[PDB]
C-alpha cells in the first residue's frame, strides 16, 4: 500500500487523492503537521519538504502533477488520464500548467490577500477563468473523453470556488456557470465526492489563515 | 469591423476553401470536444490521421429521443456537461417532435459568433445589391423579451432571447444594422403584443430614412401587417394626443412611450389621407416607408403562400429572401440576395459546423451512406445531418433539401419542404386534440372580445410542489385579467380525460398555471424554425413541454403578460 | 519542417534547441524581436507571447519543458530522455521542476538585481548548486543512464555561468565544482554545442540589462 503525505486543505494534495482514487488503487492517507513534519516527509523531501508525496515500492514521489502523472504511468490499464496522441497530452500539459501557475496565483491572491491585489486578482480570476472556459469550447471534462489530467488539476479548485465566492465575492456561476458545473459534473464521481473535503471547512481555514497573518 | 470589399474576398476564398475550413472546423470541434462522453463510448481521443475517416465510421448517427436524456441531464440541477461540454448558457428545441416529446440542444457563445458573423456577411451581400444610408434606420418586428430559468437554475433559450440581450448583441450588431426603431426595453417588454403595437409604431416612427422592413418570415411581416391591419385607428389616436391608448398596461414600457409622447394634431390628418388612396393596402410596405430598399425575410419552403400576400403588402418593392440557420447550427447564405423567392438559394458558411448529407436517391428513402459537402450532387436532393457547437454530432435532424448549383467551390441549397413528419406517441398529453380543444374551449371567452386565438403551447413544471402544467397563449389583442383567469379554469376544465381528474382534484399535481403570452411568441418559434439548418421541414410546433423543451420555454416566463394559478380547485 | 520561435539568450529557447538537436530533427530557427512578436507567434501564444515555440503539423507547441517532452514523444524510437520506469520519470520531472523555481529566480537575482536583493539571490544559488551537486552524486547526467530530460533543462544555464561569476563577482566552482564540471562535459553533445550562443555576449546582455536599470 502506497503512503500519501498530504495536507487536508491542499488542493494539490487533493490532486493526488483524486487521481489514486480515480483509478482503483487502495492507499493509506497521512496527515502532515507543518510544524512537526513526519520523519517520512523530511526523509522523502529534505529540500522543499512539501506535500503531496506518495511512497510506492519504497520510493517517494513528490509534486501534485508529478504524483498524478506517476499514477497514470504506473497503472495504465483502465481509465487513462491521457489521450493517445502526443499533441493532445501536450494540450493537457499546456492547460495543466495554466491551472497550475497563472490561475493558481490569481486564486491564491483571492483567498490570501487584502485590498489592491485582492481586487485586481478578482480581475485575474475572472480573466483566467474566462480563458479556460473559452478553449474548453464545449468539453464535459478536460484531458480525454472521461475524467482527465487537467480536470483533476482544476477540480480540486472546486472546493475553493465557494471560498472565492465570499472573499473574491463574485459568482463565477452567474458569469460562467460552465466551470463550476464541470466541477459539479465531476462531483457525481466518487474520487471527488470523498477526496475533496467539505466546502464549508475550506472557507473556514481560508478565513482562518486570514486570521493568523495580517 | 464591418466593411464591404475585404470581408467578401475573405469569404469568396472562404467559400472556395470550403473543404479545409470544415475539416478544420471538424478538427477544431473535436479538439474543443475531446472530452465528450458519448465519444468515449465511440472510441475517440484526438488528432489521428484518419480522423474524418474514424469519425464517419466509428461514431453512430442519432435521434431526438436518444439525445433528449443527455441534454435533459444537463439542465435539471445536475448542471453537468454531456454531449457538448460546458453546461451551456442556453438550450434549444427542434420543430416536429421526439416521438412526440420535446428535445433539448446546447447553446454556447460560439453560436452567437455564428449569428453575428454570417450576418456581418449577410448585410454585406444585400447592401451590395441594395446600398444603404449610414444615418438611417430599419423597422424590426423583432422580439427577445423573455427569459425563464430552468429547473436546475440553468438558463436555456431561443436564438432570439439569446442573441438580443446577450452582452455582445449591442456592440456587435450596431455596425451591421440600421439602428433599431424600438428602444430595447419595448423589445424586451414583458408584453410583446403591446410591444408589437409599439414595435410597428416604432418603425412607423422613423420611416423617412428607413432602409427596409423586416421579419425572419414574411408571415412575421404579414402577421405584423395583419397586426398593423388590426391596430392603426387607435394608432392615430394614441399618437395624436401624445397619450397612449388604454390598451397598453405595462408601466416600464409605458414609461418608455411616455418619455416619447406629446400632443400633435395636424399629423393625423395626413396618415389618414395616404393609406386610403390604395385599393386595400396593396404595396403598403412602400406606403409606410416609400424608401425601404427591401422587404427582408425567409420566403421559401413551408410558407411560399404568404410571400404573395406580402408581395401584396409590399407591392412592386423587391421581396428579398433570408439566409438559413438555427440554434442547432447555421448552414447557408444567399450571397446573391437580388434573386426572387421562388428561385432563391443560399450558400453554406464554413466554420459553423461540419456537414454531411444522406441521399434520397434510390426510391424512398434509400440505404446509401453520406457523402461530403463538395461531393453533394447538383439537382439531387439530400437530407442534412449536422456536426457542430450546439451539441449535435452527425445529428439527423430529418429534412430533405435540393442542390441547385455552386457559388465557386460552395453549393447553393433549395427548400421545397414543409414538415419533418413522421411521429410517434408520447406523454405531453392529454391528446393533442384535447389540448387544442382546451385552447379552443377557453379562448372563446376571449372571442367575446372580437378576438381569435392565434396559437398555443404548454409546460410541465415538477420543481414545484406539487407540480403544475403551464398553458401558453398567443391572442390577437389585449384584454383584462378576469377573463384570462376564467380561461385558465376552462383549460383545466377542457382536458376531458378521467385520469388527470384524480390528479388535479386530488391536487397531487398542483393547479394549471395559464401564463398568457404576447403576440409573436409562437411566431418566433416559427421564425426560429424555417431558418433552421436542415430543410424547410420545420413547422410542427411541439405543443406541451416535458422538462426537455427549450425554445418555447425561455419564451414562457418573462413575457408573462399575465400569470395565474386557478382559483377554482 | 519544424519551426522554432527562439531568442538568442533564451535559456528556455535553448531548452528547446538542445532538446530537438539532441533527438535528431533538422529544424529552422527564427530570431525574435520581442518588441515585435511575430504574426505566427502572436497566433501561437496570443497572451503569454512567450517562447520557445516549436511548430509541428501547424500546431504550436509551447513552454520549454513542455516542448522537450514534446521532443521525446514526437520521435519515440531512438533517443529517449527518460528511463523506462515511472518512478525515474517522476524524479527527473521532479528535478526539472527544481531547475525552474528557486534556481531560475535566484540566477535572475544574481545577474538582474543588486545589493539587498543580490546576496539573497547569491546564497540561494549556491544553495541550489549544492543540492544539485548532491543529487548529481556521480552520474554522467541526470535523467537516465545517458543524456537526459533535465540534462537539457539545466545545461543551458551554464553559458550564463560566466555572468553569474562576474556580477556576483563570485566563483560558483570552489563551492560546487562537479556541477560546472558536469556542464562542460555536457557541452560535448552536438545538441548544445551548436544551439547555445557565446557567453561573452550573454554576459554582455546581462550588462545591457543592468546598465538600463540602475
Ligand atoms: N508547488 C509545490 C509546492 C506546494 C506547496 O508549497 N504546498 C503548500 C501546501 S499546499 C505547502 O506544503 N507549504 C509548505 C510550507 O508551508 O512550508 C506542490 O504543488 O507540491
Ligand atoms: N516559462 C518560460 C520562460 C521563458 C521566458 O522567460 N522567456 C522570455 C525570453 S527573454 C520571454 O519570451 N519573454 C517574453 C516577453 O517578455 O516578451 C518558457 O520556458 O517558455
Ligand atoms: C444571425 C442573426 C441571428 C438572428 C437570426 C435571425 C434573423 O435576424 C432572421 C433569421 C435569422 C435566423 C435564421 O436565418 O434562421
Ligand atoms: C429570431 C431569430 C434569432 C431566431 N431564428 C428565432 O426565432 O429564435
Amino acid at each position: 500500500l502506497p503512503i500519501l503525505l498530504d495536507y487536508w486543505p491542499s488542493m494539490f494534495g487533493m490532486r493526488a487523492r483524486v487521481a489514486l482514487r480515480e483509478k482503483g488503487v487502495e492507499f493509506e492517507y497521512r496527515e502532515e503537521d507543518f510544524s512537526n513534519k513526519s520523519p517520512l516527509l523530511l526523509q522523502s523531501n529534505p529540500i522543499h519538504k512539501k506535500i503531496p508525496v506518495l511512497v510506492h515500492n519504497g520510493k517517494p514521489v513528490c509534486e501534485s502533477l508529478n504524483v498524478v502523472q506517476y499514477v497514470d504511468e504506473a497503472w495504465p490499464e483502465k481509465n487513462p488520464f491521457f489521450p493517445s496522441d502526443p499533441y493532445g497530452r501536450a494540450q493537457a500539459r499546456f492547460w495543466a500548467d495554466f491551472v497550475d501557475k497563472k490561475f493558481t496565483d490569481a486564486q491564491f491572491k483571492v483567498w490570501g490577500k487584502k485590498g489592491e491585489e485582492q481586487e485586481a486578482g478578482k480581475k485575474e480570476f475572472i480573466e483566467a477563468v474566462k480563458i479556460l472556459e473559452s478553449e474548453l469550447g464545449d468539453k464535459p471534462y478536460f484531458g480525454g473523453d472521461s475524467f482527465g489530467y487537467v480536470d483533476i488539476s482544476l477540480i480540486t479548485f472546486s472546493s475553493w470556488f465557494q471560498a472565492y465566492e465570499k472573499f473574491g465575492n463574485f459568482s463565477i456561476e452567474s458569469e460562467s456557470p460552465k466551470l463550476i458545473a464541470w466541477a459539479k459534473r465531476c462531483m457525481e464521481k466518487e474520487s471527488v465526492s470523498k477526496s475533496l473535503p467539505d466546502s464549508e471547512k475550506i472557507v473556514a481555514y481560508a478565513a482562518e489563515y486570514r486570521k493568523n497573518n495580517l | 469591423t464591418f466593411d464591404m470589399n475585404r470581408v467578401i474576398d475573405e469569404f469568396d476564398e472562404m467559400t472556395r476553401n470550403a473543404h479545409q475550413v470544415q475539416k478544420q472546423t471538424l478538427k477544431e470541434i473535436l479538439l474543443k470536444n475531446q472530452s465528450a462522453i458519448y465519444l468515449q463510448n465511440c472510441g475517440l481521443n484526438g488528432n489521428a490521421t484518419d480522423p474524418e475517416e474514424a469519425f464517419k465510421s466509428m461514431v453512430p448517427l442519432v435521434t431526438d429521443v436518444e439525445l433528449e436524456p443527455y441534454i435533459k441531464r444537463m439542465v435539471d440541477g445536475d448542471t453537468s456537461p454531456i454531449l457538448t461540454g460546458h453546461p451551456v448558457p442556453a438550450i434549444s428545441l427542434s420543430s416536429g417532435t421526439s416521438q412526440g416529446r420535446p428535445k433539448f440542444i446546447p447553446f454556447t457563445d460560439e453560436l452567437m459568433e455564428n449569428t453575428l458573423q454570417l450576418f456581418r456577411t449577410a448585410f454585406a451581400f444585400r447592401n451590395r445589391d441594395f446600398p444603404i444610408d449610414d444615418n438611417g434606420k430599419a423597422l424590426q418586428f423583432i422580439f427577445s423579451s423573455k427569459q425563464y430559468i430552468s429547473t436546475g437554475g440553468v438558463p436555456v433559450g431561443t436564438a432570439t432571447t439569446n442573441v438580443y440581450r446577450n452582452p455582445n448583441f449591442k456592440a456587435g450588431m450596431k455596425s451591421i444594422t440600421s439602428p433599431s426603431c424600438s428602444p430595447d426595453e419595448v423589445i424586451f417588454s414583458p408584453d410583446v403584443h403591446q410591444a408589437l403595437y409599439c414595435h410597428l409604431l416604432s418603425g412607423i416612427l422613423f420611416r423617412d430614412q428607413v432602409q427596409y422592413v423586416f421579419a425572419v418570415f414574411a408571415h412575421g411581416l404579414v402577421h405584423a401587417f395583419r397586426t398593423f391591419e388590426q391596430v392603426w385607428e387607435e394608432i392615430v389616436t394614441d399618437i395624436k394626443d401624445g397619450v397612449l391608448s388604454n390598451r397598453i398596461t405595462v408601466p416600464s414600457v409605458r414609461t418608455a412611450m411616455s418619455k416619447l409622447l406629446t400632443p400633435n394634431p395636424e399629423l393625423a390628418e395626413t396618415i389618414r389621407t395616404k393609406c386610403m388612396s390604395l385599393s386595400n393596402w396593396y404595396g403598403l410596405i412602400p406606403a409606410l416607408f416609400p424608401n425601404a430598399k427591401y422587404v427582408y425575410g425567409i420566403m421559401t419552403g413551408s410558407m411560399e403562400p404568404y410571400v404573395p400576400k406580402l408581395r401584396h403588402y409590399a407591392g412592386d418593392l423587391p421581396l428579398v429572401s433570408h439566409d438559413y440557420g438555427s440554434s442547432e447550427g447555421w448552414i447557408a447564405a444567399n450571397v446573391t440576395p437580388r434573386l426572387s423567392p421562388e428561385e432563391a438559394t443560399f450558400a453554406v458558411i464554413p466554420n459553423l459546423g461540419y456537414f454531411e448529407f444522406l441521399p434520397v436517391s434510390e426510391t424512398g428513402e434509400g440505404e446509401e451512406k453520406p457523402v461530403g459537402l463538395t461531393q453533394v450532387k447538383i439537382g439531387e436532393e439530400y437530407e442534412v445531418v449536422i456536426t457542430n457547437y450546439a451539441g449535435l454530432y452527425r445529428y439527423r435532424l430529418g429534412d430533405v433539401v435540393k442542390v441547385i448549383g455552386f457559388y465557386n467551390n460552395t453549393p447553393q441549397l433549395k427548400f421545397i419542404c414543409r414538415r419533418n413528419l413522421i411521429l410517434s406517441i408520447n406523454i405531453d398529453k392529454n391528446t393533442e386534440r384535447d389540448l387544442q380543444l382546451s385552447v379552443e374551449s377557453a379562448a372563446k371567452r376571449l372571442s367575446e372580445e372580437k378576438i381569435e386565438v392565434i396559437d398555443f403551447s404548454s409546460y410541465i413544471d415538477v420543481s414545484t410542489d406539487p407540480g403544475h402544467y403551464a398553458i401558453f397563449w398567443e391572442i390577437s389583442g389585449e384584454t383584462n385579467e378576469d377573463v384570462l383567469q376564467d380561461c385558465c379554469n376552462c383549460l383545466d376544465r377542457a382536458f376531458i380525460d378521467a385520469g388527470y381528474v384524480s390528479s388535479r382534484k386530488c391536487k397531487t399535481i398542483g393547479a394549471l398555471e395559464l401564463r398568457v403570452v404576447a403576440k409573436g411568441t409562437f411566431r418566433k418559434i416559427q421564425e426560429h424554425f424555417l431558418g433552421l439548418g436542415s430543410s424547410a421541414g420545420q413547422f410542427k410546433m411541439p405543443r406541451c413541454v416535458k422538462p426537455s423543451n427549450a425554445k418555447v420555454l425561455q419564451i414562457l416566463c418573462e413575457n408573462v403578460v399575465s400569470s395565474y394559478f386557478s382559483t377554482a380547485f
